């Protein structure tokens, strides 16, 4: 439009000196999304949106101009109606199974049907007014408002069909080749687990496990052959047992309006979204109530209330995801039928990644006996008052209260695998009985989580706007902001739980460590306060030269009390020059509407909220003389009085260029943002009192180009065609970071945050082992590469003189997990009443380290495996490209070096694959009913639409995986395709 | 729901018991509170010695009610 | 007031055949209260409001036409804009130390400034539309809404001063006379508490205990004399280090308005209130957002949203109130100073109601080491839709969502009396070492409570209103209602908790029995659903004869499945005859404008939510045969297929009489309500399989009269005087009830539900013992009354042949706890811009069993006493009227009969006091600023007011107590006095 909302001011486009990306929100633009963090994929240049999981409610990882921190906050800041939101951060862990239980951001509570615009502030000139919350970018949510006039009511109803998850892309073995592989492994000497499997049990139950190894198929009795044939002929569809098609619903009723003194808006919205995995679902019901009154010609008071309630139902899994249905679709044996002839349960004892079959797993039994249900109650209230003291001087105050309360309840009955693992992990050595017992009572477990995230914000800013001599314009704002946040969590667990009786049983922990291993009651409390004083100035001359600036002094309890760093400015200096308005360039005005050059410089800031400036210690009992119990304190973390925000120096050079009556618009931005004082672990000098600690010392850099081109290809009375191309390249690079001396993989210094270092392989030798490269470029083995020595000759007694600093030279840099080139292409056609929008997105130039399809030392034959195990090296198939299943018979030294260092096989370059995928994010065809037909129905307007989401994904090949965004984490569902039919009435 | 236990010398203690608690359970609670073997405890309420198999509701042991206790071979 | 709202429909006053009490909520009527339940005291006839406690947020016990149930619901039903409210039930118990930790009703979450009027439905004609929730009466809350016109902006600010609590009414002994009493007791042979008290400890510390007992004051060494004299001259103020004066502050902003199609209302309020006890406070933030849109001339859709957040902070006490500061001011020694010369803590070891000195208590240590906090987040959304199908036909639908989440956190540090008493209570007998140990660890305790109360209501009704021949008027409504309620509670306790470190310690319970009195994890869930179909009819003829009727079929999962009781109707019939409209009365219209006689009959019901119609059992592992271990179920609660609502058949006759143009309004109402089928424990025949069960058998009756007089005494241009007198007499009588055969207290049959039975005494005999009356009326002792026999001669081996049936004849009926005579008198004066409002409320006819000032046997002299112990009988003071402190040496059998039967002393008639009090509930003087000054300030209106709450209470004598309502529970603070200054701006 003609104005930009930055969360503090409203800046005219002709006086905009900053990089700002706008996105108008409607059905014709973003589609039928249910969360607004998922509608930004490919719509704004420089804003890269990636999906962490495919389950409903899963937060999206968003990066604006790349990663701006190492160990601090990396997610953007979401501002709702001028009040920043809390709980929007995406929790990032190591365990791949944590995506099963990832918490939803508060952004999932805001209905996209109640939002008009999304404004993304990208550079220093736009973000520096946010102080120490600006290094990661800011996304400003402008919610819909009542329009002065007759009341307007909207009733949108969307019905979505989600197709079933097809595992044909998983490339898994059926019963035939699985049984053949098991038989060939039983013949061979590969005996890591030979009790596991289906063929192994059948053969060994008749005492033929030794006869088969010597004679083969003929050495088996027909009693043992008919069973194996039955195994071969038994086929089970695990994409039908585990996955489902879904019918999702969504309804929204929005009534608004206003008159010369009061503008009102009300909205209700309820949606039900199912997951592709059976038993997974998510409901959201929300209410929005806005009303703004004009008390006098000066005073104006408004109240906005957003109330939200979400309900999530999902499956219970272990800590390490042996149960996870998405991953269990890769482990379930093709010939294993969950039910027997009489309908009784049949248990899967091969579910553990260890060589122990005692805990059985049945998917139906777990679904019946387990539950993971969460309920989220959220509230956001904004009271904004404004006093127009003068035509030029205005004052504004704003109070924002946010409260999110999540109550989680995980129940696992006694007859379920999730309880079996708990009881097994409760194994302890009874000293008085010389045996092993279990201290967890016989019964179910009920775990309860209560998380509360509160925030109160108060802003007060005074704005002055004056114009002198009709060529000078001055805009000055001064304001302050107090913001306090609380995060309180409670966890409670009760063992021996009975689902109906609601009764638990006492637990007797042998030690305190075992009591910490099974916590029964945990409390967590975090509280922070922030005081900020900010100001902004802008001077426009002759409608041609705009000079802008901002400053912000931030203080918090998360910073040190040193007077040297206590209140240091976070500023920005900007500049705009409209070349099109120049008298010497007025000749080229019959075809050029705009040419503006804008530059910006400034310092942003980041807060690492997991670091404290206080002396965190622990109480111990000890003494310095015989007798007496002195209570001593051992320092856990060093007190850092110079703790402060992570500085980021940004330089942005922009260019706007519009021609032929908005026929062609171009916005180019080149940015260079160098980050310093990033909070990270440094190896301190020994005179500091500590070997190492977390201080402000690291460094970083991002730099690249954002290109946003919008075109009106066809402009005809009936047919119109528009194109919107957004492109962004980011060159991330870590400049100064520290790694442990014991670390053997190279550090990221000089490479992106998600750098992938892999051991380049030249193939296989004549015995199927991987072949490596030495410094001279010749093919060597592991024994030559690591210089393995075995003096004792026992095999498992190998050692190497290769230092970690030298082992870091074996790895080579492949790429980065985060794709440098991101963006999208949106094509809009309008033919009479028909409107077709095709939004496609691209993330090109990435790499992903995939889990090996099989382990060549630890291959578990009791679980299914990908179809590339058949392309491994075999004595009967010497043309295989993947490593053979090795044993300790041939080369004990190399085998045991591979065994005791599991990262060599995982870090081979053959498991790292390219990541270049284009995705058809949206394809929506809508029809607007003729005006006469709507008038006959009494509606101001009406419309229908058929929409396809995630229908097409192409680009680089993603073999053995269901999605290119699902190549890293096997425990997260893929992004589901959907077909939505929507009806809108007025 | 608590009751008082008094000896003949006026020394009282407070025992938190349940109306559906057998007198043997009350004596075990007495042993937990003060060291006194349950087999050597006589409980008197309403003038009648309490039986080791009868509950407190049968004797009408109301809230804040006093029960006399006397140890065998001690004073009674 | 031409209409009456009943929560389902609007009834014209000329067609109102029911008993309805309306109170217009305003500053000039209710004053500056903060909860509606506290504003109804004396303002409605037949509605009795009693303060359960004086603490902030304490719910008020409300009774409409007496108590309508024995063991079921006894509180009225609150209706907010047609949607009934949940959580408005007062859970009272016999525990005197339970009101300190009392649940807050959801009514406390509604701002009285957002409420237009309160409608109370009293008889069957008004309540029978509520079906099985009508036996206790209904209170209908109508909230404010926007009036069509310019926005109305009302800002209110109230500043309240609460005077400090003065313990001068407690009449406690000071240091001098308490030390005198302790010395007197040490001289005597008083059996109880010889080790307690400062004098006894000082004297025994020097070993002069027997020396003192034999020689008096002169037998003590100078050091002991100096110590005791120091004790006498030491004074401690326990009313200023326990209580305080407070400055509370309330703010409210109500913005409203509307126009020809949309009407809007908004309000934000915030109050902070402090208790008279130090460290007790309660704040509330309330938001209201309502908007009603007129979609068409037929459809009309409205959304109301009430959001509430309350925060309560208070003290942690023992389960039986050994710490309570309100009771401690009644208990702390006058010469005990909690701080010594060095500022260290001095512990009070006499806080236990035992002979034990083990546990010490310091009030400052408890205050800084313990905390009891709570946060309540409440939400109430009401979506209503109306469709005007025809000029006579209308269809209304309504959906109400209510959600109340209360999170309580009780923390007790290691060095506090709460943790000390918990650890002491955790003492068990370890048989392995044959010693008494403690299983609760060393540290604090953190207890977390999370109670969620949710409700969904959906009503759908249709009204048809027609007029025939201009003299017949018919109104027929038919509708249905589906309601569903959930109540979930979670409790989690952690021992060994460190407040700073948030770390707990494991607990090893000796067995499962000791794990239930110290629970670590508890979960409760209760879900109920109700389906109701209702209808009303009304027929008005010649504008003088109105006939009304109401039917309601109610069903729930709390009722039995039996078909004969499945859906019985809850109905009502009513008739109104307006004599003033009769032609033969046409000559009396010059001085009378209303004479109406109304008659009503009906059947109401009540729901008991504790009883269940299901067989409730428990699991045991007992055996029938050797080696035949089995899992079998013991029945705990018998199934009752005939469960049903408690019937209450009611008849009512009322009279309305208005004369001299609303100069004199009189409303008389006589009612008789007989409730049968009440749920209670009946001693069933043994042929039913059970000794006793809770079934629908009991019965009671409430009969009485209500009078509402409203006069306009003076009507002048300047001066005006209005009077409003409400009176109500109620007679309660339990007609059928079962008492245990072993119970010695007389039953309530033929007496109110709360009867007080006391043993009448004739005074004291020559030895100070109380004297009783036998059947013949001659003064007898306890030996003659109970026929005490001592066969063994040991003194404590006393037995009596008096059966419980004979023992019940010793007691006599005194009165009832609730006063049969209730009401109030409100006088409103207006002179120029000045307004005054004097609201008085009387409760007459009650009795209360006060706790005896001292026990003649169990007198603890380590704690302070009233001044009436000096009025006891002693050898020197033979004229005392209160019983002497008796010993076992003089009459062993009587002493040891009073000992083991402690109810005889408490149930004497000398501890029962009358209850007849008039309380000045409100004295408000207002002043409306002149229009000229307000216009000069740019405001439509402006007003100030000075308000006095509970400034004066008189009537029957309440000696030794702080308030006539504090004569029963000593653990609750009295109703505080308040002086409020209110400023209102428009």
């Amino acid at each position: 439009d003609a104005v930009v909302v930055t969360g503090y001011q409203t800046v005219e486009r002709r006086k905009l000196t900053a990089a700002v990306g706008k996105l108008n929100i409607s059905d014709e633009t973003i589609g039928a999304v249910k969360s607004i963090d998922q509608a930004l994929a490919g719509q704004i240049a420089g804003l890269s949106v990636t999906s962490t999981s495919g389950a409903p409610g899963a937060p999206a990882k968003i990066r604006i101009r790349g990663t701006s921190s190492l160990n601090g906050t990396q997610d953007p800041l979401w501002v709702l109606d001028g009040i920043p939101l809390e709980g929007t951060d995406v929790p990032q862990s190591n365990v791949l199974n944590d995506v099963s239980n990832i918490q939803q951001s508060s952004i999932a509570g805001l209905n996209p049907a109640d939002i008009e615009n999304i404004t993304v502030l990208k550079d220093a000139a736009a973000t520096a007014i946010y102080g120490a919350r600006a290094a990661n970018g800011v996304i400003v949510i402008t919610t819909k408002k009542g329009k002065v006039g007759k009341p307007v009511i909207n009733f949108s109803s969307k019905f979505t069909y989600m197709p079933t998850l097809s595992t044909n892309r998983l490339n898994m073995l059926n019963s035939q080749e699985k049984v053949d592989l098991e038989l060939e492994l039983l013949r061979s000497n590969f005996a890591y687990g030979d009790n596991k499997g289906g063929v192994s049990k059948i053969i060994s139950g008749y005492g033929l496990t030794d006869a088969y190894k010597k004679g083969g198929w003929s050495a088996l009795t027909p009693e043992a052959q008919t069973d194996i044939s039955r195994l071969r002929n038994t086929e089970t569809d695990w994409g039908d047992i585990l996955f489902r098609d879904a019918f999702n619903q969504e309804y929204s009723l929005s009534l608004s309006g206003g008159n010369e003194r009061v503008t009102y808006y009300t909205s209700i919205g309820y949606y039900q979204e199912n997951g592709n995995v059976k038993g997974v679902g998510l409901d959201r019901l929300n209410i929005v109530a806005k009303t703004s009154y004009k008390v006098n010609r000066m005073l104006k008071f408004g109240v906005s209330l957003f109330v939200n309630r979400r309900n999530n139902k999902t499956y219970l899994t272990d800590t390490y995801g042996l149960v996870n249905p998405v991953y269990y679709s890769r482990k379930a044996n093709p010939y294993y039928q969950p039910f027997d002839a009489n309908g009784n349960y049949v248990y899967d004892f091969d579910v553990q990644n260890n060589s122990d079959t005692d805990l059985g797993f049945n998917i139906f039994e777990e679904r019946k006996n387990t539950s993971n249900e969460e309920t989220i109650n959220a509230l956001s209230s904004i009271f904004d008052a404004e006093l127009r003291f003068n035509d030029k001087l205005k004052f504004t105050t704003q109070l924002g209260l946010q409260l999110d309360k999540a109550s989680k309840e995980q129940i696992a009955d006694k007859e379920s695998f999730s309880m079996r693992i708990i009881r097994k992990n409760s194994k302890y050595w009874d000293s008085a009985s010389q045996s092993n017992k279990y201290f967890i009572p016989d019964g179910g477990v009920h775990k309860a989580y209560e998380n509360t995230n509160s925030q109160i914000t108060w802003k007060a800013m005074g704005e002055y706007r004056d114009s002198f001599n009709d060529i000078h314009e001055l805009e000055v704002m001064v304001g302050t902001e107090l913001r306090k946040t609380w995060y309180e969590t409670l966890f409670s667990a009760g063992y021996g739980f009975d689902r109906q009786t609601l009764t638990t049983k006492p637990v007797v922990f042998p030690d305190e460590d075992r009591a910490r291993q099974f916590p029964l009651h945990q409390k967590t409390y975090k509280e922070n306060a922030y005081v900020s004083f900010f100001s902004t100035a802008s001077y426009s001359l002759m409608n041609r030269y705009t000079f802008g600036g901002s400053i912000r002094f931030d203080g918090s309890d998360l910073f040190g009390v040193d007077k040297k760093y206590r209140y240091l400015p976070l500023y920005s200096v900007s500049g705009l020059w409209r070349l099109s308005n120049e008298p010497f360039m007025q000749g080229t005005r019959k075809w050029m509407d705009n040419l503006a050059f804008r530059v910006s410089y400034g310092i942003q800031g980041n807060i690492d909220k997991n670091t404290s400036p206080f002396l965190l210690g622990k109480y111990i009992v000890d003494n310095i003389l015989p007798g007496g119990s002195e209570h001593m304190i051992d320092i856990n973390s060093a007190p850092n009085k110079k703790l402060r925000w992570e500085k980021t120096q940004s330089v942005n050079v922009g260019l706007d260029f519009s021609v032929l009556n908005q026929a062609l618009n171009l916005s180019v931005d080149y940015y260079y943002r160098k980050g310093t004082d990033l909070i990270g672990k440094q190896m301190l000098p020994l005179e500091t009192g500590f070997v190492s600690t977390n201080i402000n010392w690291a460094s970083m850099v991002n730099k690249g180009v954002e290109v946003s081109l919008s075109t009106r290809n066809v402009a005809t009375k009936n047919f119109s065609w528009y194109t919107n191309l957004n492109f962004a390249y980011n060159n991330n690079k870590v400049l100064r970071e520290a790694i442990p001396e014991a670390q053997t993989i190279p550090g990221r210094e000089g490479y992106p945050v998600d750098a992938i270092f892999a051991i380049k392989t030249a193939g296989l030798d004549e015995e199927g082992y991987p072949l490596f490269y030495d410094k001279e470029g010749k093919k060597v083995t592991l024994k030559e590469l690591y210089r393995l020595q075995d003096p004792f000759g026992l095999g498992f007694t190998v050692n190497s003189d290769v230092t970690p600093a030298e082992e870091r030279s074996f790895y080579s840099y492949i790429g980065s997990q985060d794709t440098p080139y991101t963006g999208g292409l949106i094509n809009t056609f309008s033919y009479k009443n028909w409107e077709l929008t095709a939004n496609l997105s691209f993330n090109l130039g990435g790499y992903v380290r995939t889990t090996p399809s099989y382990n060549f030392i630890n291959f578990d034959r009791g679980q299914n495996v990908n179809s590339d195990i058949l392309d491994r090296w075999t004595p009967e198939n010497t043309d295989g490209r993947l490593p053979a299943l090795i044993t300790s018979e041939k080369r004990a030294d190399e085998y045991y070096w591979y065994d005791q260092k599991s990262e060599i096989y995982k870090n081979l370059d053959i498991w790292v694959k390219k990541l270049n995928y284009f995705r058809l994010q949206n394809l929506r065809l809508g029809y607007r009913l003729p005006e006469k037909m709507t008038k006959s129905l009494g509606m101001g307007s009406a419309s229908v639409a058929i929409e396809g989401r995630n229908l097409l994904v192409f680009g680089s090949s993603y073999k053995n995986f269901l999605d290119p965004e699902s190549m890293y984490n096997p425990y997260a569902p893929p992004i589901p395709k959907s077909i939505t039919f929507s009806l809108n009435l007025n | 729901m608590q009751v008082f236990i008094k000896n003949r010398y006026g020394w009282t203690i407070t025992l938190e018991v349940s109306p559906t608690d057998t007198v043997e359970n009350v004596k075990q609670k007495i042993q937990d509170k003060e060291g006194f073997p349950p087999d050597k405890i006589r409980l008197i309420y309403g003038g009648k010695q309490m039986e080791d198999g009868r509950t407190l509701a049968d004797y009408n042991v109301q809230k804040d009610s006093t029960i006399l206790i006397c140890i065998r071979d001690v004073d009674c």
